This record gives structure tokens, C-alpha cells and sequence, in this order.
């Protein structure tokens, strides 16, 4: 919205850098019986007959 | 009746050998068993890393 100050997009800027920066976080850093499961790609497969 | 003699105390004794035999295969068996299972032991948690 052209309303906002220059000091008002400032001010969002942080609410959007703060939301970027934990969303990597979330996403290197959860994790699941050792393995990251989202941090670094990957195809894993399970085994579902003898 | 010495040639009947001679030949039935060598199939007595022939008999009692043959048990012999039996035995030693139930030893066998009971021997393999162990290797049935642990193979089928091994399949499993194979199964399972798999």
C-alpha cells in the first residue's frame, strides 16, 4: 500500500526477515531418527515384502 | 541248525546295529534345527534392515 512510510516498510522488513530466517531454520534443522528428512535431498524407500 | 544258528544271532545282532543309524540321524536333526532357526532368524532382521 503507497500509505506506508519509509520507516513503516522498514518496519516490515524485520517481521519478513525474521519470518525467512526461521523458516530455514525449521528447515535445516528438523531432523527425524538421525536423518534429516528435510534439510538435504534425498529418496529413501521402504521395504514392504519377504 | 548250526548254519540257522550262526545266521540268526548275525541278524540280531545286524537289528540292534541298525538303531544305530536312527540315532545318529535324530542327532543330525536335532543338530540342523538350530541352523533352520537362526537362518530363519538371520531372514528376519534381514527383512528388517532391508
Amino acid at each position: 500500500t503507497g500509505t506506508n512510510s519509509d520507516s513503516d516498510l522498514d518496519s516490515i522488513q524485520d517481521e519478513i526477515k525474521s519470518r525467512l530466517d526461521e523458516i530455514d531454520r525449521v528447515s535445516g534443522q528438523t531432523q527425524f531418527n538421525g536423518v534429516n528428512v528435510l534439510a538435504k535431498d534425498g529418496s529413501m524407500k521402504i521395504q514392504v515384502g519377504a | 541248525a548250526n548254519r540257522f544258528t550262526s545266521n540268526i544271532k548275525g541278524l540280531t545282532q545286524a537289528a540292534r546295529n541298525a538303531n544305530d543309524g536312527i540315532s545318529v540321524a535324530q542327532t543330525t536333526e536335532g543338530a540342523l534345527s538350530e541352523i533352520n532357526n537362526n537362518l530363519q532368524r538371520i531372514r528376519e532382521l534381514t527383512v528388517q534392515a532391508s
